[PDB]
RNA sequence: GAGCCUGCGGCUUAAUUUGACUCAACACGGGGAACCUCACCCGGCCCGGACACGGAAAGGAUUGACAGAUUGACGGCUCUUUCUCGAUUCUGUGGGUGGUGGUGCAUGGCCGUUCGUAGUUGGUGGAGCGAUUUGUCUGGUUGAUUCCGAUAACGAACGAGACUCUGGCAUGCUAACUAGUUACGCGGCCGUCGGCGUAACUUCUUAGAGGGACAAGUGGCGUUCAGCCACGCGAGACUGAGCAAUAACAGGUCUGUGAUGCCCUUAGAUGUCCGGGGCUGCACGCGCGCCACAAUGGGCGGAUCAACGUGUCCUGCGCCGACAGGCGCGGGUAACCCGUUGAACCCCGCCCGUGAUGGGGACCGAUUGAAACUAUUUCCCGAG
């Protein structure tokens, strides 16, 4: 088990989540998306 | 000389049957036996809520009701036929003898 | 015979058919334990007519008794090791014995129904019986 | 059916309502109001019916309450 | 302690109807059940008996 | 034959579940809302209930009697014992799996996410009394975590009353990015003895008459 | 050839729906998964009280 | 398949009469319910009908467990000259 | 802590599959696996590579085969061989399909958890340049931002409550030959009788609707309100359960799906059919439980008692048997038969007498459904 679990990780990855363009891509929303 | 068998899952549909069977047979003026209740059978299915071990043991206990109701009929079955034909109810199932 | 007591009245019986040597008391009597779910052997030697006594007497109670269902009163709790206990019926043969055992005398008999019942007769000893050890005490 | 004390608590109930319904329905009150001060005042549970049931069980532990042990770690 | 559902509807009922109502919660209890149309059987006897409760307060002086 | 009462009610709930599941497949296109059948020993009869019934049937009546051989073969029924008809229900405004189902083809036309759901959200409440509430994205992720809830207009969520009042869809549209679910929860309005809403108000509402105006007092 | 006998045992009975061998329910005539009945439970006529 | 010569043409001859087909999802079942004259496996007509579909002929829908397979206008047409029937017999669709 | 099976780690092994790891993994994935399940391992068949184009083409392209050998197999898959079947097949490059193969830190869906607590949100108006704030509260009360009130807030929406389900008591209503009861007749027995048969009836049984319970009366406390406490009368001053927001989690699930993206595999297969083994292998660690260490117990009689259940498979009776069982005769697709569920604990006698004993039991031929290897488990005896 782990003594802290509330801990990084890996390397490229953390314990909260993170996108790789907040958001803008083609596979995930949450860019400039304000005039629609 | 007939039972005349009632098999519902709602007692709204039932209890409606019932009444208008009881009604159905009063046009014609026979001597027939009040509607008795069977002892209503549920069926007990207890099933694990996680779709695949990761919870807390939480069981989710279905049921289901079934209903029945007899009508005992002295009376030839002659025109017993359209009698039964003017019966009809989605839900309830009824099975003459 | 339900104004006396039921093992008084089952203790006066036993003497009644062990006095009356009519019986047929098999010759397994002292090798078989009485039930699967039992250890040892009974302590009385004669238990076969004691258990002929309580077998009659149930009968007067409700008739229509078979070996089958003499097997489930004669039942108890299977010491099953190290696994809980359970409910385990007696033995057939024990029990079809002493219903045959009944019927050489007159006291027994099978209704078309199904099972044995009691005889004109075998109600009739049973009541002098539970009589006698009523005005016992 | 219940078991051997139900059943025991249960006739003694019966035979104890019955004389108080004969008295009520062919004798004076005065004779029945006589004989049941005199019962509820040595067990209430003689007359009133006890409307106590078994709890259901719930899942997770024997019986309704009990819980199965918890291994923290 | 009654919440706001019972309550609400208790005080529209004197509003309305006071020269019919009384200080009984069975006899307040009909009139209750013939002219308001309650779904649940309890909740009507809710109704019914904090209505009777602002009877003894209205008989005894004004209400805000 | 002969198949006892307990196993006999299973059976027909079967026959149902399994029914349903072919049509959901079959049907999604043209508008599929709901079935009734009516379980008699002479012949049982199973209506189908579309948003478009001109679009169930085939050229002349070819489709829907196509539909009929197959659950036929399925169950074991003789040449006449199930008949297949067609219903259109009341209105579209107050059927969530019928709102689900428009949303799927919308999402597989190129649209927007935002502007179909906004689209029917104003739907349901053109036609309709009571608001609804359409989640169409990712719940559970780390990079599709992406609510997307549009909630409004009186949504229960707990009690007894969340049966008969409210009912939900859950369908799902997969494409080229991956797989997107579909949570419609309608509520209906209340409609006395009428297939519009529940003919039983909510418990949480009291009505009280209007006082009676007796100018004849002497 | 190529059919083997089964049918008695687990590998004969198998879940109506997704053709699985786990967590079946075939007590009163189901034989539906544990994950696959929950779905249908409202369509059988079975209810939560 | 191993021997579609005289398991095909029973097929089809029983799906142009009925444009309809139901193959439960089971490669042992050796006796298929609507044919059962001939000891045709459920295995030969489901790949009967796996070449239909891929040809473009014939929409196969799944089940819990059964297949559905319906016809359109230009599967009808390509079984009419292959069992050299007139064109006056219309499927179970009418 | 001891004994033992079940789960986890480790070790070992051809493999001793795999998910999960504080509450929120560890009798959990109903996962109580002898084959099958099985995804793992040593090995043999199978195409179940549809459909598009060409090669090969009725002067045959092509699987099947105990003629022996071979082999794990009467598997024709290889050797030697005759053959009968007659354009579906075959070896080629494209493309399809299957997968319990990887990624739940691509996803749907579902469940668990935050978190059972009483907690959330916007409309208009007020304050601030603004993020935001008031409403959503000083006080009292309530399980409850539940109400009473105060009031730059007003009027409302979720949650709570209501509701649903279940338990509760009328010589009540509605009913009963698939439930009974009280009379009567008849028979047995010296009042007893679930012995038999038909007349009344619905208290008992079953379940339909509607009556009943609200802090309504008494008293006290509290600006008098909200309510709380005590007490008449009473079937209750009520019981358990279901449902349960907002927002969120790289929690679990690609292994429950013909939910599914990408990647991988695809004929000498990670597709699946069969055979064998493993998943059970052990110096050890942990966790959930069982049974005990008996004096309140154990051992043999007899004698009284049931609720939710289940049933094509449960059982009834005769016969045989140490008993597990076996041989026969029947009922029950069900308030009908099993069945008046004759259960254990408890009760009434006897035995044993604190001694690892008669307490506790580990480990060590007769059956039954198969394939009893690895002793599935039971039955008897002995050891214990
Ligand atoms: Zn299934």
């Amino acid at each position: 088990k782990r003594e802290f679990e509330r801990h990084s990780g890996s390397d490229r990855s953390s314990v909260r989540s993170e996108e790789k363009r907040s958001g803008s891509g083609s596979r995930n929303w949450g860019s400039v998306r304000d005039h629609m | 000389r007939i039972r005349i068998t009632l098999t519902s899952r709602n007692v709204k549909s039932l209890e409606k049957v019932c009444a208008d069977l009881i009604r159905g047979a009063k046009e014609k003026s026979l001597k027939v036996k009040g509607p008795v209740r069977m002892p209503t059978k549920t069926l007990r299915i207890t099933t694990r809520k996680t779709p695949c071990g990761e919870g807390s043991k939480t069981w989710d206990r279905f049921q289901m009701r079934i209903h029945k109701r007899l009508i005992d009929l002295h009376s030839p079955s002659e025109i017993v036929k359209q009698i039964t034909s003017i019966s009809i109810e989605p839900g309830v199932e009824v099975e003459v003898t | 015979v339900k104004d006396v007591n039921q093992q008084e009245f089952v203790r006066a019986l036993a003497a009644f058919l062990k006095k009356s040597g009519k019986l047929k008391v098999p010759d397994w009597v002292d090798i078989v334990k009485l039930a699967k779910h039992k250890e040892l052997a009974p302590c009385d030697e004669n238990w076969f007519y004691i258990r002929a006594a309580s077998t009659v007497r149930h009968l007067y109670l409700r008739g229509g008794v078979g070996v089958g269902s003499m097997t489930k009163i004669y039942g108890g709790r299977k010491r099953n090791g190290v696994c809980p206990s359970h409910f385990s019926v007696g033995s057939k043969n024990v029990a079809r014995k002493v219903l045959q055992a009944l019927e050489g005398l007159k006291m027994v008999e099978k209704d078309p129904n199904g099972g044995r019942r009691l005889t004109p007769q075998g109600t009739r000893d049973l009541d002098r019986i539970a009589g006698q050890v009523a005005a016992a005490s | 059916g219940g078991g051997h004390v139900a059943q025991v608590y249960a006739i003694r109930q019966a035979i104890s309502k019955a004389l108080v319904a004969y008295y009520q329905k062919y004798v004076d009150e005065a004779s029945k109001k006589e004989i049941k001060d005199i019962l509820i005042q040595y067990d209430r549970t003689l007359l009133v019916a006890d409307p106590r049931r078994c709890e259901s069980k719930k899942f997770g532990g024997p019986g309704a309450r009990a819980r199965y042990q918890k291994s923290y770690r | 302690v009654r919440t706001k559902t019972v309550k609400k509807a208790a005080r529209v009922i004197i509003e309305k109807y006071y020269t019919r109502l009384g200080n009984d919660f069975h006899t307040n209890k009909r009139v209750c059940e013939e002219i308001a149309i309650i779904p649940s059987k309890k909740l009507r006897n809710k109704i019914a008996g904090y209505v009777t409760h602002l009877m003894k307060r209205i008989q005894r002086g004004p209400v805000r | 034959v002969q198949i006892s009462k307990k196993r006999k009610f299973v059976s027909d709930g079967i026959f149902k579940a399994e029914l349903n599941e072919f049509l959901t497949r079959e049907l999604a296109e043209d508008g599929y809302s709901g079935v009734e059948v009516r379980v008699t020993p002479t012949r049982t009869e199973i209506i189908i209930l579309a948003t478009r019934t001109q679009n169930v049937l085939g050229e002349k009546g070819r489709r829907i009697r196509e539909l009929t051989a197959v659950v036929q073969k399925r169950f074991g029924f003789p040449e006449g014992g199930v008949e297949l008809y067609a219903e259109k229900v009341a209105t579209r405004g107050l059927c969530a799996i019928a709102q689900a189902e428009s949303l799927r083809y919308k999402l597989l036309g190129g649209l927007a996410v935002r502007r179909a759901c906004y689209g029917v959200l104003r739907f349901i409440m053109e036609s309709g009394a009571k608001g609804c509430e359409v989640v169409v994205s990712g719940k559970l992720r780390g990079q599709r975590a992406k609510s997307m809830k549009f909630v409004d207009g009186l949504m229960i969520h707990s009690g007894d009353p969340v049966n008969y009042y409210v009912d939900t869809a859950v369908r799902h549209v997969l494409l080229r990015q991956g797989v997107l679910g579909i949570k419609v929860k309608i509520m209906l309005p209340w409609d006395p003895s009428g297939k519009i809403g529940p003919k039983k108000p909510l418990p949480d509402h009291v009505s009280i008459v209007e006082p009676k105006e007796e100018v004849l007092s002497t | 050839y190529w059919s083997h006998p089964r049918k008695y045992g687990q590998g004969s009975r198998s879940c109506r729906v997704c053709s699985n061998r786990h967590g079946l329910i075939r007590k009163y005539g189901l034989n539906m998964c544990r994950q696959c009945f929950r779905q249908y439970a409202k369509d059988i006529g079975f209810v939560k009280l | 398949m191993l021997m579609p010569k005289k398991n095909r043409i029973a097929i089809y001859e029983l799906l142009f009469k009925e444009g309809v087909m139901v193959a439960k999802k089971d490669v042992h079942l050796a006796k298929h319910p609507e044919l059962a004259d001939k000891n045709v496996p459920n295995l030969h007509v489901m790949k009967a009908m796996q070449s239909l579909k891929s040809c473009g002929y014939v929409k196969e829908q799944f089940a819990w467990r059964h297949f559905y397979w319906y016809l359109t206008n230009e599967g009808i047409q390509y079984l009419r000259d292959f069992l050299h029937l007139p064109p006056e017999i219309v499927p179970a669709t009418l």
